[PDB]
């Protein structure tokens, strides 16, 4: 590793891949084609499925493309397919909203191995353990 | 344990059977 | 933080992991990045943990007149800035390494390996840990003795002296 | 000696004693 | 004579007998 | 055989023998 060079971070959802309506002309501009990022995302995007937030680096140099190297997705927008309500937030800590305990999201600590500044298998769990609270979700454990 | 001229000694092994002390000398492995 | 209640603190605390210390090994890092702790840190994931420590206490007045569990020849060995690294679980090997082959690339200076404890010296790294469980150093350690140490030359009258 | 057992007193063995067993090999001969 | 068949059969010789015939191997080359 | 014997039909063994011998008695191990 080194520093910064180029990389950023913007996407909606996986079922939809090089969106057109929302980020449109703000997908990159220093090096990035607007209808080839879809012809080096797709390549492995469709080897897992379709519908969960994909953020990723940007390698840039100066030959007319680029390279990236994408990683373990967050664990805050895996609240609307493995946890409960569509949202998340809004109503933040004012009233128990949603309720996870000990048992769920519990492999969802375990998904990120090599991405996960948590050495202790066990305590690696303490970090998650809020990527379900920006809410308010009272755990049962 | 530090058992000196001995170990070494048992040269006798000859080729093949040297190839028998490390054949094991990690089989079950990589 | 709090003065003698503390600074006692810091001392025996981590003195703990000189008295019963595996390795050891004093590296300083003028001008070490955040790297520095996404490395030796980061080699505690899939291959090392919270087995080791480097907690830069070079306070010397603090880490070096902090060590009465004999560690002699060390009224030295804690010169300007500092970052000891101690060893609990495992062996004593390895870690020498993540030191000769991290800080040899840039990654600051590296104490030109100052030695440490265990055998209690002076300056002038060395390696004969590393090689450890990697017994197959131990395997062709042997040359084959009849063979290879054999083929080598025995038989290099052939490809280098017929004339 | 057989050497079925002339490695069951090294293997599990600790690394320590081999080193100080490792280099008295390379000049036995050689 | 032989030369491979007496390679493999040859493929003894303990280093006590074995060393010695890469220093005896010194008393007329290399 | 003695140690002797292992010299003198090593080195002999002619060339065109052994530089077809001794070189093939090198694809084996090594």
């Amino acid at each position: 590793a080194k520093k910064v060079q180029a990389y950023v971070k913007l996407q909606v959802a996986a079922g939809m891949a090089n969106p057109s309506p929302p980020v449109g002309p703000a997908l990159g501009q220093q090096g990035v084609n607007i209808m080839e990022f879809c012809k080096a995302f797709n390549a492995k995007t469709d080897s897992i499925e379709k519908g969960l937030p994909i953020p990723v680096v940007i390698t840039v140099y100066a030959d007319r493309s680029f390279t990236f190297v994408t990683k373990t997705p967050p664990a805050a927008v895996l609240l609307k397919k493995a946890a409960g309500i569509k949202s998340g937030s809004g109503k933040p800590n004012k009233d128990k909203v949603g309720k996870i305990s000990r048992a769920q999201l519990q492999e969802i600590a375990q998904t990120k191995a090599a991405d996960m500044t948590g050495a202790d298998i066990e305590a690696m769990t303490r970090s998650i353990e809020g990527t379900a609270r920006s809410m308010g979700l009272v755990v049962e454990d | 344990s530090i058992t000196k001229d001995q170990i070494i000694e048992a040269v006798a092994a000859m080729s093949v059977m040297d190839v028998v002390e490390l054949i094991s000398a990690m089989e079950e492995k990589f | 933080m709090a003065l003698n209640l503390q600074d006692k603190q810091a001392i025996v605390a981590e003195v703990s992991e000189v008295a019963k210390g595996a390795l050891s090994a004093v590296v300083a890092d003028s001008r070490g990045v955040t790297v520095d702790k996404m490395t030796e840190l980061r080699k505690a994931g899939r291959e090392a943990g919270v087995y080791m420590r480097v907690v830069r206490n070079t306070l010397l007045r603090r880490a070096v007149e902090g060590t009465p569990f004999e560690c002699l020849k060390d009224a030295f060995v804690g010169p300007t800035l500092i970052a000891y690294l101690m060893e609990h679980p495992g062996a004593a090997a390895r870690l020498f390494k993540e030191f000769a082959k991290a800080n040899a690339k840039f990654e600051v200076k590296a104490a030109a390996f100052e030695g440490e404890l265990i055998p209690a010296s002076q300056i002038d790294r060395l390696a004969t840990l590393p090689t450890y469980e990697e017994a197959i150093a131990r395997l062709m350690a042997t040359m084959k003795e009849a063979s290879a140490g054999k083929l080598v030359r025995t038989l290099a009258a052939v490809r280098e002296a017929k004339e």
